[PDB]
């Protein structure tokens, strides 16, 4: 899956 | 004990809640809660019978599985769930019509890759309803990991009448999904900051589920976040940087392993022309300016540690003799400032240029915001003529603009589906829908397309990295919060959608 950065 | 309603936060706005198209960390965390597959991950990390109603019969060479259903699993319609529906959405998941970008995942199923390249039709696909309640699936080849892709998303059922009905409009918001997980979606508009699951009452095994309502929105700043939390207006929230820092020796700070790498990723071609990440010095030069370790001792300050590999520490280990994939691999692309500035002389050199403007884009929260700052000052400082201007744009933005190979360089991140390497360095092949980048090396494409398997795939990160620097890993991703200690159960998934709050309830005052 793809993260996003926080 | 006390009122079972949930108050969580999230850093962006879904970019898709639709299982079979959706390949994101928000959107698949989603969908997980409110719909089910065949498996869905245990307490213990494991794969376990969900929408299955019994173990599997399984053939002598592994290749076919004959599936029995649940007969009391109901869509939130009062449709019942039944064979129809998984076969609909895997051959929905490798038709090429919807331009899936996991279709990928189907190789396991019998003619799924034949099917995505357009050489057979998606009827072909090796699922069929042996009737209502009974699939036999059949796979390309043995495929030990094939129950944890049963628990992904892509591989969920679909009512084909109601995704037929919605058409183009679809799962845009939660008016136009149907459930069958534990819980229901509400008050998602599609483009909106918050959104609610409720317990599902037609959910099969809704007698396990304790919480009635979780409450979620989006939050990108941890100052906000600590601010609601002490107001108690939410039980968890993330702290990045020194809100990490000042918070590290409370009671109720606790720091998650994602086990998921955060890399650069160099696109080699943009608008139908080459850029210059193109030039492989050049890829080597931004790759090896960047002091990881002061990354991570600065920006993130939350658990995180330098990566010099793709595949994270601590996850997937050699079958032969136990020994940990990172270990065998070795390092690769280490911080070094003097090979950085000897690679990018010598790229500028066959380039015919002094100076080089790039644009980096990353995400827009707080912290993306300090992070992108931060890799500017390393590359500016580090590399003489290079200007970077900064790009800081909603995750849903970013993922469509990698998507659309409208970028120049960017910050990624991958967490793993299942427990294998092939998980992470699957991405990088010719073409590939997570590649992205026009990187392209056919002996690459080789190795990925049992020992000798894994040995194969040590052997692929040197190509990756140390070869071909088509990415460049920065850190291994851990995440810090405060959560209240009313909060048990919380299921925090090793592979996979992130959380199954399924089970887990308060034990409020």
């Amino acid at each position: 899956s793809d993260e996003s950065k926080g | 004990s006390g009122e079972q309603v949930l108050n969580l936060t999230e850093s962006a706005l879904i970019p898709s809640a639709d299982s079979t198209k959706a390949d994101d960390q928000v959107g698949l965390n989603v969908v997980n809660q409110t719909n089910e597959g065949l498996y869905a991950l245990d307490k213990d990390g494991i794969p376990a019978i969900a929408g299955a109603a019994e173990e599997p019969k399984i053939s002598d060479d592994k290749t076919v599985y004959t599936i029995k259903l649940r007969e009391d699993a109901k869509w939130s319609n009062g449709d019942p769930v039944t064979a129809n529906d998984y076969v609909y959405s895997w051959r929905r998941a490798v038709d090429p019509n919807t331009a899936a970008t996991y279709s990928y995942l189907f190789d396991a199923i019998k003619n799924g890759g034949d099917i995505v390249a357009g050489k057979k039709k998606p009827e072909e696909l090796g699922i069929k309803a042996v009737d209502d309640y009974t699939l036999e699936v059949t796979l390309s080849k043995p495929t030990a990991y094939i129950n944890s892709l049963f628990a992904f998303p892509t591989f969920f059922p679909l009512n084909e009448k109601f995704v037929t009905e919605k058409g183009e409009k679809y799962a845009q918001n939660s008016d136009n999904m149907l459930f069958n997980g534990p819980f229901e979606l509400k008050d998602w508009t599609g483009t909106n900051k918050k959104w609610t699951y409720v317990k599902n009452d037609k959910y099969w095994d809704k007698d396990k589920v304790k919480l009635k309502q979780i409450n979620v929105q989006v939050v990108q700043d941890s100052g906000t976040g600590l601010n609601l939390y002490n107001t108690d207006k939410v039980d968890r929230t993330v702290l990045s940087a020194d809100y990490a820092a000042q918070n590290k020796n409370n009671k109720d700070y606790v720091t998650v392993n994602n086990s998921s790498t955060f890399y650069i990723k160099f696109n080699q071609k943009r608008a139908g022309k080459d850029t210059v990440f193109a030039n492989k010095n050049i890829r080597k030069a931004i790759a090896l300016a960047i002091d990881k370790q002061s990354y991570t001792d600065t920006v993130l300050k939350n658990g995180s540690k330098p990566a010099n590999n793709l595949v994270p520490e601590g996850f997937t280990f050699d079958p032969g003799n136990k020994e940990d994939y990172t270990k065998e691999s070795g390092k690769h692309l280490e911080y070094d400032v003097k090979e950085a500035q000897k690679a990018w002389k010598a790229g500028l050199k066959e380039l015919g240029v002094n100076e080089i403007t790039v644009e980096f884009t990353s995400d827009d929260t707080e912290n993306a915001r300090k992070s992108s700052e931060f890799i500017q000052d390393q590359l500016q400082k580090n590399l003489d003529g290079l200007t970077v201007k900064l790009k800081n744009v909603p995750f849903k933005v970013r993922l469509q603009n990698d998507q659309n190979q409208d970028y120049d360089f960017s910050m990624s991140g991958w967490g793993p589906d299942y427990q294998d390497p092939s998980t992470f360095l699957d991405l990088f092949v010719t073409d590939g829908a997570q590649n992205r980048m026009s990187y392209s090396n056919k002996d690459y494409d080789k190795i990925l397309n049992d020992q000798k398997r894994w040995d194969e795939m040590v052997k692929a990160e040197k190509i990756l990295l140390t070869d071909d620097v088509a990415i460049q890993p920065l850190y291994q991703r851990s995440t810090a919060y405060l959560q209240k200690d009313y909060i048990k159960n919380l299921q925090k998934n090793p592979f996979g959608p992130d959380y199954t709050y399924k089970e887990t309830y308060l034990t409020k005052l």
